[PDB]
RNA sequence: GUGAAUUACUUAAUCAAUGAAGCGGAAUUUCUAGCGUUAAAGUUUCGCGAACUGAUCCGCGUUGA
RNA sequence: GAGUUCAGCGGCUGAAUCCGGUGCGCUCUCGACGGCCCUUGAAAAUCCAACGGAAGUG
RNA sequence: GGACAUGGGUUAGUCGAUCCUAAGAGAUAGGGAAGCUCCGUAUGAAAGGCACGAUUUUUCGUGCCUAUCGAAAGGGAAUCCGGUUAAUAUUCCGGAACCAGAAGGUGGAAUCAACACGGCAACGUAAAUGAAGUUGGAGACGUCGGCGGGAGCCCUGG
């Protein structure tokens, strides 16, 4: 009878929290120098991101064009340090933390903060621990092979550009929150999208799954694709349910 | 020939206005003028124990008067020079204005003189 | 002192006499001077290398 | 020669010393009205033009249009000023007692005017018409060629607009028509008929049929002669 | 909407980047957390004077899918 | 010379306001450190300094 | 009597507001919408400056690269003591300071080796020119836990 909470997600006070953000995490932009040959930076410093597992490094480039100094906000790779030089462009050498386009670049090199179409500074490989796998080739089409941090395999321009190395903060996952209270801070700095009520605790008129005697679901919880918003709770498509026993 | 990649608009020259007519056939005489600034001065007991002992002047003076403009009618309207000027605006909405004068003055003189005393 | 409360000063109280001074402390004036003179002989030597 | 006059060459590589000021005409980024003026151009050069509009881009040459130009300059119509003068002695001629006829003589001078000269070719009264090749909208003439033709009108079609307005004292004008010019130019107006019409009017049922447009851009035909190479 | 014998093309529209910075043609910078701008040499004319090249030409469709 | 205390006179005149100790003490601050975080904990106005070297009897 | 009646009373360059920006509101450019208005906030904008030159065919050439509102608890120029009134005070009075800006003047220093010397150094000095452009710093930052110093109060010996 009323809107549900994932209809009101909106917007409004489910906006993200970006007072401390230490910038949005980048590439350079595509110029001529880093299409035909290289443009070195300097590590000035690595930085905690709030609301993000991996740490930023602030690397500072010259501006080939005129007299002052480009900062680019990057993703830290293991092993970046304070003061290493950063190679990005064509003719970087295969370095971790260099920028390399993937066509460049041999089969089985990991690889991080990947562009899926070249120029749009990094969609692919970004979270604290993740990276991509050049899988392979494809000269005469001119696209690269690559195996995503989900499996997926997917196509990409040989143009497109990506970090070498795997993305610094790995393991964040591995240590248990503990108490409610880590998990409360942990998402300050993040969107409101904590603590999480279950729908069969609500009633009727707050969610498909409320109401009864009993806290029941009463129907199906795979929904299909093409239900309406206020429908779409539960396991929406889901192909196959339940443990792989 | 361009060595920049944004193109700004050109400068074009901009004739300053030369009416046909006046908007206003006659310009307004200068509507706070000095006997409109300084109202009355105020006789109470307060201010007349100012004007023995700090040789202040208390006038009740227009609200949009500043203490600039104080110091210039109490100059034209009494010929005193005056040292400082500390205003206030009274409960009943009205300024008050302590009219402090120079030492070569006194403002026993200059109230007989107005003859508020 | 306070950022505008540095305005009072004179320039001596300001700063260090020496290149940089006022800027970067002295030991990082020395690694500036340094690695500046080592890189510019390398960059010479580089250049006697590939010229011939 | 001074030895303190030593060179300081500037390396300009990737990751050398600072970019010069080059020109960078082809990358700025253009008002709005500039970029819509030079992509319609583009759109006439690359859309496949109807016969009728592109018959417009085939224009007089440039010696036969001076031929043309240098008599029209002798026919231009007279002034505002020129009008009064004649006008005013006119007047003066009725006070004195004369005839208006005798006092003023035959006017010999360019017919303008889109309906004028239209009306004219209709009346197979207009010996020479000269359409302007850049008229916005075009079918203000798109029709003329046809017009002409069928009375048997010599026409040319000549650049400018802004030429023929500075024939007639205008600032642009869409078609000149002359009708009739005197015995001295006879021989000269005959002239630039025979050549007018060898080059237009016995050309007009093959340019009927020769849509125009169709030029592709720079870039994609080097890249297609590569790939026939 | 244009072609070719099933395919190509891009100007319509869609998308993406930027500070619309080096696009298409031809002629022919990696042992270091440093600094890099306000051209100087060269070549002609009349003292940080001018002009040409230093910094090749051509096209112009800001580039990329 | 002010403030305070005290002793006198019919507003005025006399004095005194001095010398030291202490602390797991309280209040505020300051300095040097330590721990915590899948939490790392505003911006801008304003002000200063530096690299560079335009320029220049007065 | 905080009632009733008549009068009197609140004084600032230094305290706040004003200035700054925060979350956020919000015109303009543009696009929606029958509209009321909605979306938008450097966006698909020609979004504004600066310096040179015997004056340039006495019709100007040549170079160089973002509104606004929003905090009386955030940021932030600079004031203290004693006294005074029936009622005001870091505001008045007496004394004693301070900051910001402006102009020339006195005195001193540097200067025809134009832009000071000393110390090995960290740095010091009463001075000690510095356009454009670039860059750094201050403003400018959580929380808890003891330990050390200071001030005021407390305690205490004459």
């Amino acid at each position: 009878g009323r809107v549900i909470r994932a209809q009101r997600k909106s917007g409004g006070i489910f906006q993200a929290h970006t007072r401390l953000r230490k910038g949005a995490a980048q590439l350079r932009t595509l110029d001529f120098a880093e299409r035909h040959g290289y443009i070195r930076g300097v590590v000035q410093k690595i930085i905690h991101d709030p609301g993000r597992g991996a740490p930023l490094a602030k690397v500072a480039f010259r501006n080939p064009y005129h007299y002052r100094t480009d900062v680019e906000t990057f993703v830290a790779t293991e092993g970046m340090y304070t003061g290493q030089f950063v190679y990005c462009g064509k003719n970087a050498a295969l370095t971790v933390g260099n920028v390399l386009p993937v066509g460049e670049m041999p089969e089985g090199t990991i690889i991080s903060n990947v562009e899926e179409k070249a120029g749009d500074r990094g969609a692919l490989g970004r979270s604290s621990g993740n990276y991509v796998i050049i899988v392979g080739h494809d000269v005469d089409t001119g696209k690269t092979r690559v195996k995503l941090p989900s499996g997926a395999k997917k196509v990409v321009p040989s143009s497109a550009r990506g970090v070498v190395g795997i993305v610094a903060g790995g393991g964040r996952i591995d240590k248990p929150l503990l108490k409610a209270g880590r998990a409360f801070h942990k998402y300050r700095v993040k969107r409101n999208c904590w603590p999480r009520t279950r729908g069969v605790a609500m009633n009727p008129v707050d969610h498909p799954h409320g109401g009864g005697n009993h806290q029941h679901v009463g129907h199906s919880t795979t929904v299909p694709r093409q239900s309406a918003p206020g429908q779409k709770v539960g396991l929406i498509a889901a192909r196959r349910t339940g443990l792989l026993r | 020939v361009r060595t920049s990649t944004t193109f700004r608009r050109p400068k074009t020259l901009q004739l300053s206005r030369k009416p046909k007519y006046a908007r206003k056939s006659v310009a307004h005489a200068p509507r706070l003028d000095e006997y409109k600034i300084i109202v009355n001065p105020i006789n109470s007991e307060s201010a007349m124990k100012k004007i023995e002992d700090d040789n202040t002047l208390v006038f009740h003076v227009h609200l949009k008067a500043n203490k600039f403009t104080i110091k210039e009618a109490v100059r034209k309207l009494y010929s005193v020079e005056p040292v400082k000027i500390n205003t206030l605006i009274r409960p009943n909405g009205t300024k008050k204005a302590f009219v402090k004068l120079s030492a070569d003055a006194d403002a026993l003189d200059v109230a007989n003189r107005i003859g508020f005393l | 002192l306070r950022p505008r409360e540095f305005a009072r000063l004179s320039h001596n109280k300001k700063t260090v006499q020496r290149a940089y001074g006022g800027c970067l402390s002295a030991n990082a004036v020395k690694d500036r001077i340094v690695r500046a003179f080592l890189i510019e002989e390398q960059k010479i030597v580089k250049q006697k290398l590939k010229q011939l | 020669k001074n030895p303190l006059f030593v060179s300081r060459p500037r390396s300009f590589g990737i990751g050398q010393d600072i970019q010069p000021k080059r020109d960078l005409s082809r990358f700025v980024k253009w008002p709005e009205y500039i970029r819509l003026q030079r992509r319609r151009k583009i759109l006439n050069l690359r859309l496949k033009v109807p016969p009728a509009i592109a018959q417009f881009q085939k224009t007089l040459d440039k010696n036969t249009a001076t031929q043309v130009f240098k008599l029209l300059n002798k026919y231009r119509p007279e002034t505002a000023a020129e009008k009064k003068q004649r006008l005013v002695a006119e007047a003066e001629a009725v006070a004195n007692g004369k005839s208006a006829q005798d006092v003023s003589k035959k006017p010999y001078n360019v017919k303008y005017g889109l309906n004028h000269v239209v009306a004219l070719i209709e009346a197979k009264k207009a010996k020479l018409v000269l359409i302007a090749s850049d008229v916005d909208p075009i079918e203000l003439v798109v029709f003329l060629p046809a017009l002409c033709k069928k009375m048997g009108v010599p026409y040319a079609i000549v650049k400018n607009k802004a030429r023929l307005g500075t024939v007639i004292h205008q600032k642009t004008a869409a078609v000149l028509a002359v009708t009739e010019v005197r015995e001295e130019d006879k021989n000269e107006l005959a002239s630039i008929v025979s050549a007018v019409d060898a080059n237009f009017s016995a050309k007009y049922d093959e340019s009927r049929r020769k849509w125009g447009g169709g030029i592709m851009g720079g870039k994609t035909q080097a890249l297609l002669a590569k790939r026939a190479k």
